[PDB]
């Protein structure tokens, strides 16, 4: 079974100077918190331990760059970091990381927003990310899919249930992960000349997710 | 690789 | 209105050395075709020029993969392309591009295959991806954003009609877009090296395309 | 820019 309560569950069991500095340090803050929500999914711990890791590996940039999207929808042009400071338009624009956090405000922060988009249809899309059978390496690739299907079955239901008004609302949900996926690897390649130029401090989990696959 | 393993461990 | 039935024809109207410079010569013959294929969309001829443009220039590399990767479903291990040659795994790996078009294979072209999709599905896809209300520059995002709505409306109840027996399908469509939106940009950037190395000729209309918005 | 813009305009 893929109940959405427990998503939900999920999703509620892991809530809470220079702006790339505090980026840096905020995602290697949440990457922890990435791994306890990810026990916390239906199906997930009983998984083999490596599938886990490459999963986990292959979508921890788009996870947690969904919930720092959904979290500033009650913000003013910036977003909001798990460490709790506010990064807005100009502060990332004098940073020089405008345009990517420009795409971020558009494609998903202000798209949350003005579809008010809740805590359960982001839980069900994180997990739809984070069962990803296309990730390589996977010891059973049809097993992940059968996980993610019975995700966005779940999804459907609870769409067509929670919003009968809205009957594309279940597309329009899943019409965000292009550009989701599309901002995170442009976020990475952010990550990866910061640890390069390596003038920016980054801790020892985040700077285990930069390294070779 | 290895503190990806031990937090998946619980 | 949106009926399927011209998407499929706007489909079946445009029908038909070294593997690189094959690409790059089927892919400039291709954008002509794109054009063709642009204006037997509905609705989308009676959008302000500047933003048929907009749309075409943001999407078109994505549009001409999904369509190649659906014409090589009935080719083992390896692509066909519009020029009628085959670009097989070792050929392309012997290129410097095994790895994207590894990527094609299992993550495009074998899904494709494996769950039939069918020329319609092809076609309300590609016309999703043409209305990108995402693109930048945009006179009027959200009337773009209407029509990608009246594209998937059509598409989901075609499904549901066609295959009442896979609930799950139109999902499942939906779910190969962002693997099409991350392959897009990495064969961008290897278009952009064959042109900066420029030791592969490079058509005008192509050579049109790589060139700064 | 043009060779689009002309094919567009048929
Ligand atoms: C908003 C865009 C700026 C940017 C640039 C490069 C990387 C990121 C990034 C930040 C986080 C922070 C997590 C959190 O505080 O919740 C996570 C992943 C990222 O790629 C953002
Ligand atoms: C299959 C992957 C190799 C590759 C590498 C770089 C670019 C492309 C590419 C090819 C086409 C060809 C069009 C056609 O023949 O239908 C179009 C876009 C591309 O990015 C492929």
């Amino acid at each position: 079974d893929m109940p959405v309560e427990r998503i939900l569950e999920a999703e509620l069991a892991v809530e809470p100077n220079d702006p790339v500095t505090n980026i840096c340090q905020a995602a290697d803050k949440q990457l922890f918190t990435l791994v306890e929500w990810a026990k916390r999914i239906p199906h997930f711990s009983e998984l083999p331990l490596d599938d886990q890791v490459i999963l986990l590996r292959a979508g921890w940039n788009e996870l947690l760059i969904a919930s720092f999207s959904h979290r500033s929808i009650a913000v003013k042009d910036g977003i909001l970091l798990a460490t709790g400071l506010h990064v807005h338009r100009n502060s990332a624009h004098s940073a020089g990381v405008g345009a990517i956090f420009d795409r971020v405000l558009t494609e998903l922060v202000s798209k949350m927003r003005d579809m008010q988009m809740d805590k359960t249809e982001l839980g069900c899309l994180r997990a739809i990310v984070l069962f990803n059978p296309d990730s390589k390496g996977l010891s059973n690739p049809a097993e992940v899919e059968a996980l993610r299907e019975k995700v966005y079955a779940s999804l459907e239901a609870y769409c067509k249930h929670k919003y009968p008004e809205q009957p594309g609302r279940f597309a329009k949900l899943l019409l965000r992960l292009p550009a989701l996926r599309s901002i995170g690897l442009k976020c990475l390649e952010h990550l990866f000349f910061f640890k390069l130029i390596g003038d920016t401090p980054i801790d020892t989990f985040l700077m285990e997710m930069l390294e070779a696959p | 690789h290895k503190i990806l393993h031990r937090l998946l461990q619980d």
